[PDB]
């Protein structure tokens, strides 16, 4: 039964991972996949803290809306864009 | 009265921020740029910045406490004395002699400036007017810093300003009396 006790802290963990899939992709739409990833994983974090009803409204406007407007755009739209390398980025 | 500076304390405290500081720019060095750069070249195209935070902190610390602690008091000079060590550190960077002179007298005459107004960059709470006894003064109070009156006492001007030049202990008249 206490299997059903680190709820919390597992989604805090996706949450960690799910970050570090989006700022290292190949594709631009890698990125907002794992971007609806996240939103859903925050939305089970919203059902698990006891607000049922954010956690459905986030579903409806954040992988709604502006989910299918961010993969609208990288769709209708050539965008160039490189590749995590250590030669550009290990500076930082 | 005061409490005297430990030198090694302060200074190895400086020399620790220092060393950040040095850090964190040459962080901000390499992001900051162009051209081919790795993780590497954070110490090698750093421009020598890490030298002049870990040096400029010794230094002003080391003399300001030295300072304040052979003159057993503290006003603006001890900040004057540590920004002309600031500028000794600033100025052996460009290797001309004309140069680190003006360094060590400019920077530390602008140290010496801040350091007169009271050595903050913000403002005193109490001692200035809108939390200070101001305006004139009620009965024979001792006349504060802020505070008008319309006749001072005169022990008080001879033991400030001297028993000399014009200014005497009795009035020049009186003194020279019928009897
Ligand atoms: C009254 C005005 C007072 C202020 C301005 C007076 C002018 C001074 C002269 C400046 C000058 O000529 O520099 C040229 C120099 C450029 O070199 P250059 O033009 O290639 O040199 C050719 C010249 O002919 C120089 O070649 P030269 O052979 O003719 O002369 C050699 C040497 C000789 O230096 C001088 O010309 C002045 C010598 C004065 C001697 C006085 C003797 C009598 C008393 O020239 C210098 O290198 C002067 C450097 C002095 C820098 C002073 C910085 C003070 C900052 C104050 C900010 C407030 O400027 C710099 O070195 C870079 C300055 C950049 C700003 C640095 C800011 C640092 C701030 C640090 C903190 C300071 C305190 C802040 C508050 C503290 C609490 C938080
Ligand atoms: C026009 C160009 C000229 C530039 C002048 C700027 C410099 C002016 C500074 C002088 C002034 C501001 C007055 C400014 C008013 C007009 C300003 C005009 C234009 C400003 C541009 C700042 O005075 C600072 O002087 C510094 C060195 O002198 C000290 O350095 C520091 O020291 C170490 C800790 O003390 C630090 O640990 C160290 O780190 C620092 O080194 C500071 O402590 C001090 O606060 C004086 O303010 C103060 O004066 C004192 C009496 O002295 C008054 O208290 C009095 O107490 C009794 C004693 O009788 C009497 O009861 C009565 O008399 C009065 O209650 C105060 O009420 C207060 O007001
Ligand atoms: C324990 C930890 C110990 C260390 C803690 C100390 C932290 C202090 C950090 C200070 C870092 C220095 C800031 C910096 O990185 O500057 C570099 C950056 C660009 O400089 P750069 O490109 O290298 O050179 C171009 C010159 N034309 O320059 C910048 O544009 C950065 C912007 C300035 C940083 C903001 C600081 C605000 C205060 C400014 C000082 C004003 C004082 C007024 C008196
Ligand atoms: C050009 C116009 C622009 C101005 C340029 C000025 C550049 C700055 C010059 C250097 C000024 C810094 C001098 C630091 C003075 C430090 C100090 O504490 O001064 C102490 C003294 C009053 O100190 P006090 O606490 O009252 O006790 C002793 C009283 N005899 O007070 C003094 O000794 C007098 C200090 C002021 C001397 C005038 C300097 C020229 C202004």
């Amino acid at each position: 039964m206490y299997l059903t006790y680190y709820f919390i802290e597992i989604t805090i963990f996706l949450a960690i991972l799910c970050t570090i899939f989006i700022i290292s992709a190949k594709n631009p739409m890698v990125s907002i996949l794992y971007m609806i990833a996240l939103f859903v994983i925050a939305a089970m974090y919203l059902y698990l803290i006891g607000l049922g009803i954010f956690s459905l409204l986030y579903i409806m406007i954040y992988i709604g809306a502006i989910a299918v407007l961010f993969l609208f755009i990288i769709t209708l739209l050539d965008i160039n864009s490189t590749e995590l390398s250590v030669k550009s980025n290990i500076r930082d | 009265h005061f409490h005297p500076y430990n030198t090694l304390g302060l200074a190895t405290q400086s020399a620790m921020v220092g060393l950040g500081a040095g850090v964190v720019a040459a962080a901000a060095r390499n992001s900051l740029a162009t051209g081919p750069r790795n993780i590497l070249t954070t110490f090698s195209k750093s421009g020598g910045v890490v030298t002049i935070f870990t040096g400029a902190s010794i230094a002003y610390v080391f003399t300001y406490c030295s300072a304040a602690n052979l003159r057993e008091r503290k006003d603006g000079w001890n900040h004057m004395w540590a920004g002309a060590a600031t500028g000794a550190v600033l100025g052996a960077r460009t290797k001309l002699v004309p140069a680190f002179i003006g360094w060590t007298v400019l920077c530390g005459a602008a140290c010496g400036l801040f350091g007169w107004t009271g050595a903050r960059f913000n403002a005193d709470r109490k001692a200035s007017l809108e939390q200070s006894p101001k305006g004139f003064v009620q009965e024979d109070a001792h006349q504060t810093f802020w505070e008008v009156v319309h006749r001072r006492p005169l022990s008080l001007t001879v033991e400030q300003l001297g028993e000399g030049r014009g200014i005497n202990a009795v009035p020049i008249a009186t003194a020279t009396e019928a009897p």
